[PDB]
DNA sequence: AAACGCGGGGGACAGCGCGTACGTGCGTTTAAGCGGTGCTAGAGCTGTCTACGACCAATTGAGCGGCCTCGGCACCGGGATTCTCCA
DNA sequence: TGGAGAATCCCGGTGCCGAGGCCGCTCAATTGGTCGTAGACAGCTCTAGCACCGCTTAAACGCACGTACGCGCTGTCCCCCGCGTTTT
């Protein structure tokens, strides 16, 4: 979920991801918010959607 | 040497206010010690405010703020009146 | 030209033109709006009226028709906002007000 | 004769019924020449500077004795002790 | 509807959008009302 | 050729003066621990003024003491007193 | 309750009794009386108000609506609580 | 061996660590709401510097802590470790507030 | 001519003509005697050294190369003459020196 | 917009005094406040002396008098000497 | 006055009692605060602008220093009063 | 609850120096013209304070309770002052 990749950035972002699926991009709307830049701490997503 | 003495004007206020009672020159010296002391307290405060507004002007609004911040209760508010009112008398005369 | 003071113009006794001369000569600001001397000397006249009342009051309460500094002590310090306002301002030969400590006095 | 203790309070009346100072004056002027001559000598001693500080001294000391008994009676004593005075001057910020 | 004109005649902050959305649903969202 | 220098008139300020002022300050049983516990503390008051006040004198290029610089120092310490001009 | 909320306390009392306990431990209290948590709060707000009234007085003489930390400097210095790191 | 203490014991490490640390001891939304409430009570509708909020808080909680020392000075002076409000008011008295 | 700052003439970092400019700005006197700004910038750099000394002292005493206001509290308030002179100056994020009352310590 | 501050100057006296200790900008701001703070303290005291003796040329003699008065103990006598020191470097230069 | 004593009895002080309080622990939430929005407000920046007392010329009576009292209040004599300590 | 006495307050006679006004004589305080300039005040912009809720969750709060200390009560001894002293 949204805030549980925020608080859990130290574990599930250390393991690698290839295909990520993020749902409901209307909360993804602001780049000033906390959520978007943490997916670069998620560090990899070769396929995205 | 005309040294601006404050016996006569404070004594004019005494003959206005408690005219039955005179004033000892020890007490009159307390008043004469009071005068420019108080005249410079709020004046230094007000020039500080004049640089808080960063102004080379000072109006009666600045003395009004010197009354507004500092004086306890109606001693402010009457001087909010009085300080303006004789200003209102001086803007009338 | 015509030497005529501003104290009658504002209804005061204190020379508001001496206040304006001291105001320009006090360098508080460059432009010295002459109403600021009047806002000064007005509170001067008003508080001199505030204090001479109390001073002659304490005098006549001590059966005196001349204000001595003891009457200034009884004038200022009995007022709660004057003593709150003049917590560190003193009257010479004002003396002390009569007050014994409570458990010091017998009960 | 009498007991320890009794005739204090009318003094606390009379001194505070009155306006004066309660201190020797030739020791006062000699103490002024004493303390002002200690920094720089050769002062020609106006009595104005002599007497100008006694109100600043004695009244504040009188105020200190009230705080002294405030700490003494808060600690429930009237035989006042300097523990009361220095706890006061602590909370006065002197000590 | 008096609250429409009277509370707008008051004109704290951010209330002018908030107060008219409220009173059309309930007056009881306000505690004093 | 006579050097007039005085020292410690604070005992010429008597202990009866404390039995006066402690009553003026509201003390009943002034213990013996008090009377000289007073006489040091006020002396802390005593030099500190004149330490500055003599400091006024020499920049003023003088060899006298006025109460003017007493007022300068007391107001400089926040010990404002009237009866003296101002 | 669930029909209407009504769950407010205060802002002076919004400071919690464990917060008064916290400050009392930083201030040197071993056993706090229960009356301390409110006699503390009273004098806390007593201290609070006198600054900000004159800070708003600055704000009006400086013709503003935003009461500043600059005004807190302007006041606390003059109200004897001079603070470093805010001006 | 359990460690239930008696009324008195646990406090002191906090008295260490608070004074070992350098922070405030207050819920800030009841504090910033206190700032907005009190400052509204003089004149409502301010835009509100939170810099002003902490600029008040630093002088606040320091003065708060400062009073409790003289409170316990009056308490232990009156031979008490349980502080009383009379210690606080006498402390404010000799401090000149009361 | 150019801004060739007057601190280099005095061996200082604080430009003494900015100080002379400030003394002409601060209404302290009509003539600002040109050593009064050097007296000012000199006492200034002396005290800057005074406090940066104890500041780096307390910061590296806390094993940090960054001087923080907590270090400023623990260095300044430990001093007699500084905290005696600055009894009413508060340091935000300075906090307390770590110390407990003696009888509140358990026995 | 180059606006004259004391941040690089407190940095200058820092790396003159504690180059082993960098600064937080909070401590830097505390000192930048403190600079102008005592810069106003001593100079308002000096203008107070310039009105005590009614003078209009405040020299380093007068700042010496202010340093004599205001500062406790060595803080006077050091700023007596140090405040003279660069004075003797600038009266030379 | 100081100053030196000096009964003298109760005030400090010790100390013991007692009982409760106030933390303490821990169960119970809960509002704290964080993000996270959405926006907009007055702050902020400029944009000219003129008026405003500056400043200085003239003047002039202000007001206060030096010059005239005489009287509010202190000083003292005598007595009435009124608080206190031992019956 | 009461008188003896010591302190206080009050009231009558004296007189005086200080409070207050008198008499010039300015000098400062004013009026009279600037004087650009200071802040007067128009526009602009943009930001920065703005609430707000999603939500957590640990802080606050809910309460059992345990005893500590703060006072309840005492005797004392002490201790400091009061009465008497004189000198300084």
């Amino acid at each position: 979920t949204f805030e549980y990749i925020i608080k859990e950035r130290a574990l599930l972002s250390k393991v690698k991801w290839v295909h990520m699926i993020i749902d409901e991009g209307h909360r993804m709307k602001n780049a000033q918010s906390k959520l978007s830049l943490t997916l670069n701490t998620h560090y990899h997503a070769d396929y995205r959607l | 040497t005309r040294k601006e003495s404050y016996a006569i004007y404070v004594y004019k206020v005494l003959k206005q206010v408690h005219p039955d009672t005179g004033i000892s020159s020890k007490a009159m010296s307390i008043m004469n010690s009071f005068v420019n002391d108080v005249f410079e307290r709020i004046a230094g405060e007000a020039s500080r405010l004049a640089h808080y507004n960063k102004r080379s002007t000072i109006t009666s609004r600045e003395i009004q703020t010197a009354v507004r911040l500092l004086l306890p209760g109606e001693l402010a508010k009457h001087a909010v009146s009085e300080g303006t009112k004789a200003v209102t008398k001086y803007t009338s005369a | 030209a015509k030497a005529k003071t501003r104290s009658s113009r504002a209804g005061l006794q204190f020379p508001v033109g001496r206040v304006h001369r001291l105001l320009r000569k006090g360098n508080y600001a460059e432009r010295v709006g002459a109403g600021a001397p009047v806002y000064l000397a007005a509170v001067l006249e008003y508080l001199t009226a505030e204090i001479l009342e109390l001073a002659g009051n304490a005098a006549r309460d001590n059966k005196k028709t001349r204000i001595i500094p003891r009457h200034l002590q009884l004038a200022v310090r009995n007022d709660e906002e004057l003593n709150k306002l003049l917590g560190r301002v003193t009257i010479a030969q004002g003396g002390v007000l009569p007050n014994i400590q409570s458990v010091l006095l017998p009960k | 004769r009498y007991r320890p203790g009794t005739v204090a309070l009318r003094e606390i009346r009379r001194y505070q019924k009155s306006t004066e100072l309660l201190i020797r004056k030739l020791p006062f002027q000699r103490l002024v020449r004493e303390i002002a001559q200690d920094f720089k000598t050769d002062l020609r001693f106006q009595s104005s500077a002599v007497m100008a500080l006694q109100e600043a001294s004695e009244a504040y000391l009188v105020g200190l004795f009230e705080d002294t008994n405030l700490c003494a009676i808060h600690a429930k004593r009237v035989t006042i002790m300097p523990k009361d005075i220095q706890l006061a001057r602590r909370i006065r910020g002197e000590r | 509807q008096i609250m429409y004109q009277q509370m707008l005649k008051y004109r704290g902050f951010n209330n002018q959008i908030m107060q008219l959305k409220k009173i059309c649903n309930h007056p009881f969202v306000f505690e004093e009302v | 050729r006579h050097r007039k220098v005085l020292r410690d008139n604070i005992q010429g300020i008597t202990k009866p003066a404390i039995r006066r002022l402690a009553r003026r300050g509201g003390v009943k049983r002034i213990s013996g621990l008090i009377y000289e516990e007073t006489r040091g503390v006020l002396k802390v008051f005593l030099e500190n003024v004149i330490r500055d006040a003599v400091t006024y004198t020499e920049h003023a290029k003088r060899k006298t003491v006025t109460a003017m610089d007493v007022v300068y120092a007391l107001k400089r310490q926040g010990r404002t007193l009237y009866g003296f001009g101002g």
